[PDB]
């Protein structure tokens, strides 16, 4: 919760899970693919994530050990979403997070690639990108036309793919 | 680069001894400015990078400037550290050094026992384990939370503090004007 | 030479006098009191006509208040 | 903000499993240290039975 | 007040032990306070880590005298240049 | 480790050349404003004259008077040289191009600018004469009196960003600069910047040899370009010129080192053209105006500018309040 | 004038050889007529060009590198 | 959402003989519910400060023989008299909300008003432009601030959800 | 090991080098003719730097607020308004008293020419 | 009209700062490995950068996108042990 | 806690055995306040909370105001006596 100062030295641990708890395979996506598919991880895995944090609230202070069985399932369902999005939308998911690794991982600067990614994932994986807590009479930010905050330079691959999706009639 | 805190502790000792024994009154004040810099070094060292620049801005840039500004246009006599003057002081200096030092080290401890109170101040050797938890989603740094709690939970302290700043305006004026 | 009439002998005449002869103090106090008076009197008009207020940003993970109802998914 | 809280339980489960594994590893390690000598390493110094990650290790 | 507010505006490190102690002290009147002695103890050594320092000194006193030292899954130290190297 | 030391000696060679040529530039445009030529005697068109002057003044006799602390008198040049130069880290020549990217950059730029008062006041205690003291008193009194309103304008600008990072302010200024809404603040900040160096619009105390002279000389013009840098990032656009996305989608096809080279050229050309127009305006206001009495100066700061600044303190959070527009971290 | 066009066209009229010597002698660029030379050897020039100020029409090119 | 109090709170914990109305009333409700005797207290204090200065001059004059005080003193006396009278009337009227003085005139007005706000289909204490965390902190600041009227004036202007009542 | 600290240590190297170059390079050769109580001051001189500090402490008291400005929205705004106005009242004290003036001691001697 | 000589030292000031900014941007991109710098880094994004250095294998911001994480990823996890703070 | 304790103790004893001038007493007072700051900010870091940071940011301002007040007090001490004695007030 506080960060290490004044000569911290890092250390790691040559050990294993005990036999009591089964194997769980991990998430291997880094920040730009994780930030790219964050809304679709949240759209599919909402009741699993909320049961995990509700576990953590319910049995206070035990925490780690009494919530492992649902921390299993949140990781497995997010892995399901990520390979689902790989095998359907690999090239434009890659287009999106390759836009996102420039521009400080700001979602504000990658609108023309995220329109393509949202259209693919919505027609093929049937998951929708939504911002909750947003009452009506309020436009969502990634839908608006001519925003005030444009990026410095639009990425070339995504504006080329965006124009070709215009002329195909994809989007 | 392990012994950094120890080095700042030692250099702070040495700087205070140069403060209290100095030819010229403003040689002593420049040693105080150096002690402020050693303080800000320790504060960045422990993890408080905000406070160190607050110390350099407020203490060095306003209080030391006011102090040097006073020494310039006022006349202050000074004796220097004669040995005839001050080794009459030294036996009580030594007794009070050891007593006040041990006694300041005493109150971090909870024992019935006197020197178990003392040597738990030196039981320092264990290296704190820093864990990452992903529960915080935004850049609330320390100045943000000081601005939240000066302004919501301790808003009355901020307004009584405004009265104190008001007094720091009114008082020096009220002394030094000689109204007509 | 221009003397001070005082705020009390004539109010609006003193306001005109201060605007002509002490313009830094008059316009400093003008800009100063334009702030909180419009903060009082204009923001209900904006909430009525221009646009209502934004919804609050989340600060933590949002915990709902339920009892971990059983879900048949990822039983493996 | 909503993106980060969609990502939070996914990484929290991660660091929870890392905490459980390394703490049980340290517990077994000091059990393997003080074999022979009668001493309880499994016992918490906290009086409540809740689980806690260890701190304050000896520098290597 | 700023009773349990941390540096990030969250709850501090010993908030949960303190809130357990206050849950204790809310449902008790005096003449009956001797039973919430453990919670307070749990709070105080949350603050100062006195019993953990005592326990770790007791175990370090034993590992200093072994010729064998450590027969365990050991712990590695890395440079900061090499967190994910291999 | 080859990378950062080559980067820092590239930055040092750029800024310590550009503080030398600012001197050659002020003599030439002061001359042409006065309808005469500048120097053309020492270079092909007058250049490396600051080099000629530095070459000669590092040959000049140093006089340490009867009256003087010798140590205090020659390390007040260095403490003013070093803190007039330390503030050159945090300025960005592009998004994230500083010598140290720290999240509290304005707090640093504001703490170093308060360290610059000492080498006036302290060096009054050098050569202790009764007139060598109260002139330094008037100097330091003006210095602190105008860094007050400097700090004030900074905190007014941070009411729009709510972040002490500096390139965050410049990325925030992409939608509009901060001079276009707050143009009285550009006027107030320009005159406070002119006072903070004690430029000869706002000079009174003017009106050594060798190393204590060239250190003060370099500190003066480094302070010129440093407060010009402060104006360039928080009030004008820092490295921002226009959109230049359509021009790139014409020219380039993918990220290459020549494209990053071209983008850095455009960004720091915008930053440098702001800074150069600002230094020209410093010399241009030097050319046209007489100087101040101390009483006109103190009356100006404490009685005229500061109440107006209190009005600005009240007016700007109130309009950020009327329309529900508070900046988020 | 103070123009760049004037120094431009005078540098083109006088030529680069003569430009480098006139840059190593004076700061200006001047296009003359060679009215005559000295018994010491000092070429003199008169400039008829329109954008000249009073007291600039006539000048000397010396012989030695230390000139009087 | 924006009216759940999320704390535990006194329920009808009356501070005197008489039942409470609010645990801190809003400023508008205090100005709305004050009696003609309270406006008489405001007028009494507005009259008593300049008359008091004239009186204390008539007792012991400043420069030896009696003059009236200047009008510059009488106007500041009347301004501070309105300040004393408004502090007195606000404290008097807040006492009726707490149930330490007689409030049967105002208890009828509050049951009428909360019945009207149930009939109008809106929230019982007002929609506020604050997050519920800030409403809670803002009402911890102004809770029972009528004690300590001698030191500082402090009022309630936040429409926070809890007032020491049920349902 | 960042590019921040080479600067911190390298600017002195710049200075130490240059004043070395002159002290190492130039003529010293001084003599007596080349080499070479207390006065009273007005109150506004000492006053400008004494009253400087309470305004400076206010300006760095705004610095926690303008970083927290979103979180305390509509509430910390009014607390800051009251803070600023409480200090504006001490400032209008200061400029109503004409404190920071140094005023000239000799007039035209306005008093008229009467006779007998 | 416009003196070219007056504006040439401004021209060299402009050119020196322009070339410095361009050379420094390419030095930053060469340090990152072909991408731009991150100009404002949260505590969250600091933790995210160290996690991605753990996941990619050695490299700074290579930014792997893999289905499921490797074998040494469960074992290369780091805690930080900070000194006594005397 | 060591650095704040020793700067406070050495600052205190330098204040107490000051016989040479008056401004050493002022600067020993300010360094005492610095040592109190050091101890408190370390405790705030170790306990993971802002409340020691709250008392520290308030005592910074109070130390500044006391320096302003007391140095105007010294100036008024100096008004009637154009000298400040070495032995003390
Ligand atoms: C609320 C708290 C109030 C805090 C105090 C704020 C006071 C205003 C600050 C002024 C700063 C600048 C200034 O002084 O300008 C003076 C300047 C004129 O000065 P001047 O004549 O040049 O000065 C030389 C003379 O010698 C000067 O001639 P002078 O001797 O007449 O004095 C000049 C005068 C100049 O200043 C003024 O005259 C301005 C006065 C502003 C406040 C007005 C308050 C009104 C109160 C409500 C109604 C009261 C009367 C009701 C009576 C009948 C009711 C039934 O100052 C005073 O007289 C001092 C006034 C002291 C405050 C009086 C008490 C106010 C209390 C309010 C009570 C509120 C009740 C509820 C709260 C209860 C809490 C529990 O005029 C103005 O600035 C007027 C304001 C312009 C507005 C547009
Ligand atoms: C009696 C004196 C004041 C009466 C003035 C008339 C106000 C009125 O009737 O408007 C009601 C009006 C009601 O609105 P509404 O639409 O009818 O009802 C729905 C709710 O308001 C809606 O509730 P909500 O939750 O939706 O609202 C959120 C809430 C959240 O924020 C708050 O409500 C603020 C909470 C802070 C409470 C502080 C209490 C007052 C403390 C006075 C000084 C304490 C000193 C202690 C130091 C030790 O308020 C806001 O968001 C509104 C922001 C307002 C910004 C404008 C502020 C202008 C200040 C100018 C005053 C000038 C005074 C100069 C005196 C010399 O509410 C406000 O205007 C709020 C004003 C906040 C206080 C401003 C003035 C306070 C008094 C200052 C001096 C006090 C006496 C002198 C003592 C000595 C030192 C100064
Ligand atoms: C700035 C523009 C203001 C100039 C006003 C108009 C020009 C003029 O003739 O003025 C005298 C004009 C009458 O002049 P004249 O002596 O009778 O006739 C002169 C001949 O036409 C001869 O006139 P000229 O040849 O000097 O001007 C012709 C003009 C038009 O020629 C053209 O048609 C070609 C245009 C190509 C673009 C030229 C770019 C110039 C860049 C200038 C740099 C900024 C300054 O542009 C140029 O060719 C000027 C060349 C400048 C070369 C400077 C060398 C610096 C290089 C540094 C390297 C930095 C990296 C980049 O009278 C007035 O303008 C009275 C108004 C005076 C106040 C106006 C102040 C406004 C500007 C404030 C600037 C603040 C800084
Ligand atoms: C960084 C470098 C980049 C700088 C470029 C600017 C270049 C500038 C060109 C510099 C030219 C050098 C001309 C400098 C010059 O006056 O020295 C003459 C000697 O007679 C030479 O002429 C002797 C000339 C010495 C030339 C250098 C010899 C090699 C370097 C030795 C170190 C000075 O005699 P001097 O006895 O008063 O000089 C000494 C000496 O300077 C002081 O350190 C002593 O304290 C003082 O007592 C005094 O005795
Ligand atoms: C006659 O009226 C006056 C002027 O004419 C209008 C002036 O320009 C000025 C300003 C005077 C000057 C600019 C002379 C400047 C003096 C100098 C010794 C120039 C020195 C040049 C340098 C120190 C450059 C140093 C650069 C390096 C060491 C490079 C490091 C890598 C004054 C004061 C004046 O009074
Ligand atoms: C508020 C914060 C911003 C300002 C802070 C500083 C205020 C300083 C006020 C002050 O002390 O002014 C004193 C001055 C007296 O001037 P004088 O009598 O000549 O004496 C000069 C030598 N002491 O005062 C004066 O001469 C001028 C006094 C002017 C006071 C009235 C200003 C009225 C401005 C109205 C603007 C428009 C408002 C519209 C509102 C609409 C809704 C109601
Ligand atoms: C950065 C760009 C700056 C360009 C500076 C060119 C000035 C010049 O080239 O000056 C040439 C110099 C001085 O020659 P001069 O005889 O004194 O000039 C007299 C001209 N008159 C006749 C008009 C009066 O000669 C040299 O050998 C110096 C060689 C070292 C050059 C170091 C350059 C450092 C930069």
């Amino acid at each position: 919760p506080r960060e290490a100062a004044a000569h911290w030295v890092p250390f790691e641990d040559k050990a294993n899970m005990p036999d009591n708890v089964p194997d769980v395979v991990e998430v291997g996506a880094t920040s730009a693919p994780l930030l790219s598919a964050s809304y679709f991880i949240g759209a599919k895995c909402k009741p699993y994530n909320d049961d995990f944090m509700l576990c953590r609230e319910e049995s206070q202070g035990s925490g780690a050990i009494d919530c492992l069985k649902e921390g299993r399932r949140v990781t497995r369902c997010a892995v399901s979403v990520i390979e689902d999005i790989n095998k359907s939308c690999l090239d434009e998911f890659r287009l999106h997070w390759q836009c996102l690794e420039q521009n400080n991982h700001q979602l504000s600067g990658c609108r023309k690639a995220e329109a393509l990614l949202n259209k693919c994932v919505f027609t093929k994986l049937n998951l929708e990108k939504k911002i909750p807590g947003l009452r009506p009479d309020e436009e969502p930010v990634f839908l608006k036309k001519d925003p005030w905050i444009k990026p410095a330079v639009d990425d070339f691959k995504s504006v080329r793919a965006y124009a070709e999706a215009k002329k195909n009639g994809t989007l | 680069t392990y012994y950094f805190i120890e080095i700042t502790i030692f250099l702070a000792i040495l700087c205070t001894i140069f403060i209290i024994s100095a030819k010229n009154p403003m040689v002593s004040i420049l040693y105080m400015i150096a002690l402020f810099v050693i303080a800000a070094m320790y504060l960045y060292l422990i993890g408080l990078g905000i406070f160190s620049l607050l110390y350099i801005m407020i203490y060095i840039g306003a209080i030391a400037v006011l102090f040097l500004f006073i020494i310039t246009l006022l006349d202050i006599n000074s004796t220097e550290l004669s040995v005839k003057s001050n080794i009459r002081d030294l036996p009580l200096v030594l007794i009070s050094l050891i007593v006040l030092t041990i006694s300041g080290l005493m109150i971090y401890s909870n024992d019935s026992i006197l020197i178990n109170k003392l040597l738990e101040a030196f039981g320092n050797d264990y290296n704190t384990i820093i864990t990452q938890d992903w529960f915080n989603i935004e850049n609330t740094t320390l100045l943000t939370t000081i601005g939240n709690v000066l302004l919501t939970n301790n808003a009355f302290i901020l307004l009584v503090l405004a009265i104190v700043l008001l007094l720091g305006i009114i008082g020096p004026i009220s002394i030094t004007m000689k109204h007509k | 030479i221009n003397a001070n009439p005082g705020f009390w002998n004539g109010p609006f005449r003193y306001l005109r006098w201060s605007a002509h002869n002490r313009p830094h103090l008059f316009f400093a106090f003008a800009i100063g009191i334009a702030g909180p008076v419009a903060a009082l009197t204009l923001t209900p008009l904006r909430r009525k006509y221009l646009y209502p207020d934004h919804s609050p940003l989340p600060q933590s993970y949002p915990l709902p208040q339920r009892a971990r109802e059983g879900l048949t998914g990822f039983d493996d | 903000l909503w993106a980060r809280i969609y990502l939070m339980p996914l990484l929290q489960a991660e660091e929870d499993r890392q905490t459980v594994r390394r703490s049980i590893a340290q517990l077994e390690r000091e059990k393997e240290i003080m074999k022979g000598t009668g001493f309880d390493v499994d016992k918490s110094v906290y009086n409540d039975g809740k689980f806690h990650a260890p701190a304050l290790m000896i520098p290597p | 007040t700023a009773a349990g507010i941390s540096l990030t505006g969250g709850r501090n490190r010993c908030f949960s032990e303190w809130q357990s102690f206050m849950h204790c002290t809310a449902k008790t009147d005096a003449k009956s306070r001797a039973q919430c002695l453990p919670n307070f103890e749990d709070y105080m050594e949350c603050l100062h880590h006195t019993k953990e320092k005592a326990r770790l000194r007791e175990i370090e006193s034993v590992l200093k005298q072994k010729k064998e030292g450590l027969e365990a899954p050991p712990v590695k130290v890395i440079p900061v240049k090499a967190i994910g190297l291999v | 480790m080859i990378i950062n030391i080559v980067e820092i000696l590239i930055f040092l060679v750029c800024v310590l050349f550009s503080v030398a040529y600012l001197t050659v530039a002020e003599r030439k445009t002061l001359a042409y404003m006065q309808r005469r030529l500048g120097p053309n005697f020492v270079g092909y068109y007058g250049l490396l004259q600051a080099f000629a002057d530095a070459v000669k003044l590092l040959l000049k006799e140093i006089v340490l008077p009867k009256e003087s602390n010798y140590i205090i008198l020659v390390i007040s040049p260095l403490i003013t040289l070093i803190t007039a130069l330390i503030g050159w880290v945090v300025i960005p020549l592009g998004p994230g191009i500083t010598l140290g990217e720290l999240n509290l950059g304005i707090l640093f730029s504001l703490a170093i600018g308060s360290l610059g008062v000492f080498g006036s006041l302290l060096s009054g205690w050098s050569s202790n004469s009764k007139y060598s003291l109260l002139g330094s008193i008037r100097s330091t009194a003006q210095l602190i009196s105008y860094e007050l309103i400097l700090t004030s304008i900074f905190i007014i600008i941070i009411m729009f960003v709510s972040s002490l990072n500096i390139t965050t302010i410049i990325e925030t200024q992409r939608v509009v600069w901060y001079c276009i809404p707050l143009l009285p603040l550009l006027l107030i900040f320009f005159i406070a910047s002119v006072a903070e160096t004690a430029r000869p619009p706002f000079d009174l105390t003017e009106s050594y040899s060798g190393s204590p002279f060239v250190f003060f000389f370099l500190a003066e013009y480094s302070n010129i370009i440093l407060i010009s840098a402060f104006n360039g990032y928080l009030l004008l656009g820092g490295y921002l010129s226009f959109n230049y996305s359509y021009l790139f989608n014409i020219l380039f096809n993918d990220y290459s080192y020549v494209s990053f080279l071209f983008e850095g050229l455009i960004n720091s050309s915008a930053y440098a053209i702001k800074l150069v127009f600002l230094m020209f305006s410093f010399i241009w206001v030097r050319a046209a105006f007489p100087r101040f009495t101390y009483d006109n100066l103190i009356n100006f700061c404490w009685i005229i500018l500061l109440p107006l600044l209190f009005g600005i303190f009240l007016i700007i959070p109130s309009t950020l309040y009327i329309f529900d527009s508070f900046p988020t971290l | 004038s103070s123009s760049l066009y004037r120094v431009l066209r005078n540098a083109w009229e006088v030529g680069p050889r003569s430009y480098w010597k006139q840059l190593n002698s004076i700061g200006d660029t001047k296009s003359g007529r060679l009215v005559g030379t000295d018994i010491y050897g000092n070429k003199f020039y008169e400039t008829d060009h329109q954008d000249e100020i009073h007291l600039r029409t006539r000048y000397v090119e010396y012989k030695e590198k230390d000139y009087d | 959402s924006s009216s759940t109090p999320l704390v535990k709170t006194s329920v009808n914990y009356s501070y005197g003989d008489y039942p409470l109305i609010d645990a801190d009333p809003h400023f508008k409700r205090v100005v709305g519910y004050m009696r003609p005797s309270d406006y008489g207290v405001i007028g009494l204090a507005t009259a008593a400060l300049p008359a008091g200065i004239c009186f204390a001059e008539w007792l012991d004059p400043v420069k030896g023989k009696f003059a009236r005080p200047s009008v510059k003193f009488l106007r500041v006396a009347t301004m501070l008299g309105f300040a004393v009278g408004f502090g007195a009337a606000y404290a008097r009227s807040s006492l009726r909300f707490f149930g330490v003085t007689e409030n049967a005139r105002e208890y009828k007005k509050d049951e009428a008003q909360m019945a009207a706000r149930k009939a109008a289909g809106l929230e019982p204490y007002g929609t506020s432009s604050l997050t519920p965390e800030l409403q809670e902190i803002a009402a911890k600041n102004s809770a029972h601030s009528i004690a300590g009227l001698f030191i500082f004036p402090w009022f309630n202007f936040v429409n926070h959800p809890y007032h020491g009542r049920e349902q | 090991m960042n590019t921040f600290i080479i600067f911190i240590i390298l600017i002195p190297i710049v200075g130490f080098a240059l004043l070395a170059v002159n002290i190492l390079l130039a003529v010293y050769k001084p003599y007596n003719e080349k080499l070479g109580t207390r006065l009273a001051f007005n109150a506004a001189f000492i006053l400008v730097a004494i009253l400087f500090l309470p305004f400076d402490l206010e300006i760095s008291t705004l610095l926690p607020y303008v970083m927290s400005i979103y979180l305390v929205s509509n509430y910390g705004f009014t607390i800051v308004l009251l803070f600023l106005l409480i200090l504006i009242i001490g400032f209008v004290y200061e400029i109503n008293t004409n404190a920071l003036k140094i005023n000239k001691h000799n007039k035209p001697n306005t008093d008229s020419l009467i006779y007998k | 009209a416009i003196p070219f000589e007056a504006l040439l030292p401004y021209g060299i000031i402009f050119g020196l700062l322009t070339a410095g900014g361009g050379a420094m941007q390419v030095l930053h991109v060469y340090r990152n490995g072909g991408v731009r710098d991150r100009f404002a880094i949260d505590q969250w994004d600091s933790q995210m950068m160290e996690r991605d250095l753990r996941l990619n294998g050695g490299q700074g911001r290579k930014q792997v996108d893999q289905a499921t994480a490797p074998e040494a990823f469960k074992h290369n996890h780091v805690w930080k042990s900070e000194r006594p703070l005397i | 806690m060591f650095i704040g304790t020793i700067i406070l103790v050495l600052s205190f004893l330098g204040f107490v055995f000051n016989r040479r001038n008056i401004i050493l007493a002022f600067i020993c007072l300010e360094t005492m306040l610095l040592g109190i700051n050091l101890i408190l900010l370390r405790n705030s870091v170790l306990f993971d909370d802002i409340s020691g940071s709250l008392f520290a940011i308030v005592i910074i301002i109070l130390a500044g105001v006391e320096s302003a007040i007391g140095l105007s007090l010294l100036v008024s001490y100096y008004r009637l006596r154009g000298v400040i004695n070495s032995y003390g007030i």
